[PDB]
């Protein structure tokens, strides 16, 4: 033949993105929104399979040559049991029937919606946890708090606020003693609204005889007491001991209102 | 002299409603609890409604969400609204006037006539 | 089967050159025009993008293309497919040029009947942000110990939730950083759930206050529940006292408009955060004479 002029390649320097490795990185791809596209360096054709079984939420796209390769958050697949009663784990590792917080090899990735209670997609799951002894003090009243002022008044987020207030009401009514129902009467009173007000005496006026002289003395009182109120210029709340002692969730709003009339004198 | 003189009642089947009025004259509500009394033929008076000279009010527990009393400043007069009435809200109503912190200035008015039957 | 192989230089373009080829057979005679990188960039091609004048063989290493790039600069830039080229066997990662007689009919030819040219795709880099791959370089940027290498997403003052896992563990540890009060004031919920716990146990502490500051009037239950455990936790204590008061069975002796009663819950020096949210609501409505 013939004396070819042979020339060698530059060295080969490479990048972050052909040096990294998918086996150090569920820190980096769980916290990853909706079409986000996380880089992750070279995968073999024979990883592929392992590395969607880890991240089932995510597609895996071949973005370049040498089996450079991203993942692609296509869903949110977290559970109401796990994402819902708690306000800080965003995902969690399931393992044979496990379910942890922390990474381990062989685990798969689930990850909670971002809003999931802003959304309202743990109203039915809290709605019945809270009843009854499962219920968590923190996160219940957290749950009740919340949804108050919802999806910043979007409109899919505003009914959810307004079916759960029906259903809360329908509960309530039946037994306003139950805790959830005292933090839902607490946290109208905070809303401080026309339609807070009448959905807190509409509840309150429903409840049973026995309810109402345990918990309402204060609304309800004694012909003797109402007749003795008369005498004094000043409203039977601010004196009456059934309004000092009582338990301000179950004043009727006129009565709440009322125990704001007394004046104190300065210091 | 101190006029209290009830006016507004008369015959409702069960459900409907009625408004009292009590046109005050001789006492002002800046200083007079108002209150709305009961007297059924048989038994003894009793408060139903009452509300302060700043305005706050108070029911009896029977008529609560019911009835309710409020009050004009310029027109001097007390009204009760009665909803929802029952067979045993069948009484004469009056109403009755108490100066702030004097306890002897106290005046009755004249009684109007609700009954309520099928 | 070939002969007087000679290298012509270019006119301008020291990275051009004009590969001039002997022939057997049909005349083949031919200058095909090739280039072959030199330069190593810190800047851009066009827009977003830098290709090197480089042909990627099938099956050479996918750094033969970044070799030409700086090593920061490249930091930024993702290798994606990139156009069909010809090279050289001999001579790999030379990228030829289809200019006149050079056309894509000879290439297919050339490489039929001999074994001098192969086939591969062009060198495209596209920018995007930093390749974060590691625990320790989320920890770093989420943090802010060390911004340098960080993408947007874990870089923007936590106007998105990316730090907020990474934070809940964080701010725990050291509550007073004023990092994670900055988490706390994009008030998500797992910034103000982690807050409620600390501040149940720590209500003492000025960044409890701040915390309060916060969440009030928007989120406030997350304080409340703070208040109720931490006063649960220590009865007796004085700043409990309004929301708890320890002399009775319920504590609820000076709750909502009650609070008011008492000169101490309503004192303006005493700190908002020992009332409960409709408690120090009631506060700012008391009738004095």
């Amino acid at each position: 033949s013939v004396e070819l002029p042979k020339r060698d390649p530059p060295p080969g320097v490479p990048t972050d993105e052909m040096l990294l490795n998918v086996d150090k990185m569920h820190d980096v791809i769980a916290p990853a929104k909706l079409l986000e596209y996380v880089y992750i360096g070279p995968l073999a054709k024979d990883k592929e399979d392992k590395v969607k079984k880890r991240y089932p939420e995510f597609r895996l796209v071949n973005t370049g040559p040498g089996g450079l390769s991203a993942l692609l958050r296509q869903s949110y697949a977290g559970t109401a049991p796990n994402c819902c009663r708690t306000f800080q784990r965003t995902h969690y590792w399931k393992k044979d029937g496990k379910i942890s917080d922390k990474y381990e090899e062989g685990a798969v990735l689930e990850s909670c919606w971002p809003d999931v209670h802003d959304t309202g997609k743990c109203d039915v799951d809290l709605f019945d946890w809270c009843q009854g002894d499962t219920f968590d003090r923190n996160i219940c009243h957290q749950w009740i708090g919340s949804a108050f002022n919802r999806s910043n008044r979007a409109v899919e987020g505003q009914q959810s606020l307004i079916n759960l207030y029906n259903k809360m009401q329908t509960l309530c009514s039946k037994d306003a003693s139950v805790p959830i129902c005292e933090s839902f009467l607490h946290h109208l009173r905070a809303h401080n609204t026309e339609d807070s007000k009448e959905m807190i005496d509409y509840i309150l006026r429903q409840q049973s005889a026995d309810f109402k002289q345990k918990y309402m003395r204060c609304s309800y009182p004694t012909r003797d007491k109402l007749e003795e109120s008369l005498k004094y210029a000043e409203p039977r709340e601010c004196w009456d001991p059934e309004c000092s002692n009582a338990n301000v969730n179950f004043l009727l709003t006129r009565n709440y209102n009322n125990l704001g009339l007394c004046n104190i004198v300065r210091g | 002299e101190v006029q209290l003189q009830a006016s507004g009642g008369g015959l409702v089947q069960p459900g409907g409603s009625l408004r009292l009025s009590c046109a005050a004259s001789g006492i002002v509500f800046s200083n007079n609890r108002m209150s709305w009394y009961r007297q059924a033929p048989g038994k003894q008076r009793e408060v139903v409604a009452t509300i302060t000279s700043g305005g706050a009010t108070d029911y009896q527990d029977s008529v609560e969400g019911r009835f309710t009393i409020s009050r004009d400043m310029a027109k001097n007069t007390v009204y009760l609204q009665m909803n929802s009435l029952k067979p045993e809200d069948t009484a004469v109503y009056f109403c009755n006037a108490r100066r702030d912190n004097f306890a002897t200035a106290i005046y009755w008015g004249q009684g109007t006539q609700v009954t309520v039957s099928s | 089967t070939l002969n007087r192989i000679k290298i012509a230089p270019g006119i301008a373009d020291i990275r051009d050159k004009y590969m001039e080829l002997g022939f057997n057979y049909p005349e083949y005679n031919r200058a095909v025009k090739f280039a072959e990188e030199s330069y190593t960039y810190y800047y851009e091609t066009s827009p977003g993008e830098i290709k090197p004048k480089f042909c990627l063989i099938d099956g050479m290493s996918i750094d033969h293309c970044s070799s030409f790039i700086v090593p920061e600069f490249a930091k930024q830039y993702v290798l994606i497919h990139g156009e069909p080229c010809s090279s050289f066997k001999f001579r790999p990662g030379s990228l030829i040029y289809y200019q006149n007689e050079v056309t894509p009919e000879y290439i297919k030819d050339l490489k039929h009947a001999t074994d001098y040219i192969a086939s591969g795709q062009r060198c495209h880099f596209i920018k995007k942000d930093y390749l974060l791959g590691d625990s320790d370089s989320v920890a770093k940027c989420c943090s802010k110990t060390n911004t340098k290498h960080c993408p947007k997403i874990f870089n923007n003052n936590y106007k998105t939730e990316h730090c907020d896992d990474f934070m809940t563990g964080f701010c725990r540890n050291d509550p007073g950083n004023p990092n994670c009060l900055e988490w706390l004031r994009a008030k998500r919920k797992p910034a103000m759930s982690t807050y409620s716990d600390i501040c149940s146990k720590h209500m003492d502490a000025r960044y409890c206050s701040e915390f309060i500051r916060i969440i009030r009037p928007d989120y406030f239950t997350f304080g409340d529940t703070a208040l109720y455990v931490f006063c649960n936790d220590h009865k007796g204590n004085r700043n409990c006292w309004c929301a708890n008061y320890p002399k009775s069975n319920s504590g609820d002796k000076y709750l909502g408009p009650r609070v008011c009663w008492l000169h101490e819950c309503t004192d303006e020096s005493r700190d908002r955060k020992w009332l409960y949210y409709n408690q120090d609501v009631q506060r700012t409505r008391c009738k004095y004479v």
